[PDB]
């Protein structure tokens, strides 16, 4: 495919989220809009607040519709209440079209928006299951879809800079893409791998095994997917369930041995910060994820680099160090798949065929040594007992 | 300063 209209659409970066642009109401009211397959609601911030420079005005929109009906989402972090109601909406560098779309007006919110991060609401790309305050509440995916003939699919191509980015390089840098109906080449390197979507709730997939520089973590994979396993465009970090975190931190602990950090630095609590240019890459260990595959008894691996799970933080500290923050952490819902994880991929929600795939994103961060990866195909067997129920 | 974003509860 080829859809250069929609390439280079998104802003933003792991910490914050990465937001497209849209305008709801009429006449088009613009607004950041951050990209969230971990959700199935849209909602727009629709009173001011101190982290808002704008937010969709219902009285100055003559096709808003009031539903009457109000509507509360929590999140793993951050929730907001509003009203339903529906309005127009497009996509200025998306496809060409416009739709009525239900639209939650974000009322009261509580560490739901972030200072700095330029976006003014949430697009759940997610599945209507989960779905607030049901799964009546038609995504707004689901009603592009139905409303035009946009294929059934959309594709990711998160962009990390692999270094600390100030406001204006945040406002004028290119975050990413977001294609919307289809795939688009120059956006990756090498073949397209895919796993099975395996329910339509979450974009839930099954994590088959695990390797830290090619070692084997050797849990039973039921643990790997201990509740569940999903992608998630709205999480910063890869997030583990308890177990599989503690495993994986010692792993990587040994790996990289030759030096010391604080524990409070693999708990996420702190930075750490090495003279300019000199961080030791080297030391850190790929990680590599295999996924089950559509074939029968087959799974391929994608695997990411320190350059993806060490994420780069400003040094308010007055140098010129270059400092990061371990962006893996534990989970008591299950795997996240997060920013951290789909900056090294061009990841492609194939709605219709029931898949997501994997390729090598054309912009991961990487060193003249070692490269993300997506590999495939490896024999494994009895990967189904992997899902837990 | 570093932000984290954590984005549904089912």
């Amino acid at each position: 495919g080829s859809f250069v209209e929609m390439v280079d659409n998104l802003r933003g970066k792991s910490g914050q989220g990465y937001y497209v642009e849209m305008t709801v109401g009429s006449p088009p009211q613009t607004l950041n809009i951050l990209v969230d397959t971990g959700s199935s609601n849209f909602a727009v911030g629709a009173a001011p607040h101190p982290f808002l420079h704008r937010y969709y005005q219902r009285q100055l929109s003559s096709t808003y519709r009031d539903l009457r009906k109000g509507v509360y989402v929590p999140y793993t972090q951050g929730k907001w209440e509003g009203e339903l109601g529906t309005d127009l909406v497009s996509i200025p560098h998306g496809p060409n079209v416009t739709v009525r779309a239900n639209i939650a007006a974000i009322t009261e919110s509580d560490k739901f928006f972030i200072n700095g991060s330029n976006w003014e609401g949430i697009l759940g790309l997610a599945y209507a299951e989960i779905a607030r305050p049901d799964d009546s509440l038609e995504p707004f995916f689901d009603s592009l879809v139905k409303q035009t003939h946009v294929p059934n699919l959309f594709s990711l191509q998160l962009c990390g800079a692999g270094f600390p980015l100030n406001q204006s390089e945040v406002l004028a840098s290119v975050g990413g893409s977001m294609i919307i109906g289809g795939i688009d080449h120059s956006l990756y390197t090498g073949s397209l791998w895919y796993t099975p979507i395996r329910r339509e709730w979450y974009y839930e997939v099954i994590i088959v095994r695990v390797e830290i520089n090619g070692q084997d973590l050797k849990m039973d994979c039921k643990e790997y997917n201990y509740d569940k396993s999903i992608v998630d465009s709205g999480t910063t970090n890869l997030r583990l369930p308890k177990k599989v975190f503690e495993a994986a931190v010692k792993s990587i602990k040994a790996a990289s041995s030759t030096e010391k950090f604080p524990d409070g630095f693999w708990l996420g609590e702190q930075l750490v910060c090495w003279q300019a240019g000199t961080t030791p890459w080297n030391i850190f260990p790929v990680i590599s994820l295999y996924l089950m595959g559509e074939v029968t008894n087959q799974s391929f691996r994608i695997t990411i680099l320190p350059q993806q799970y060490l994420r780069p933080v400003e040094d308010v500290a007055t140098s010129q160090d270059d400092c990061y923050k371990f962006a893996i952490s534990q989970s008591s819902t299950g795997t996240v798949m997060g920013a951290v994880i789909m900056e090294g991929f061009y990841v492609v929600f194939d709605r219709a065929r029931k898949r997501i795939g994997f390729a090598v994103s054309a912009c991961h961060v990487h060193d003249e040594f070692r490269t993300a990866a997506v590999e495939g195909p490896f024999v494994t067997l009895d990967m189904e007992d992997c899902g837990y129920n | 300063w570093w932000s984290e974003v954590n984005x549904a509860e089912f």
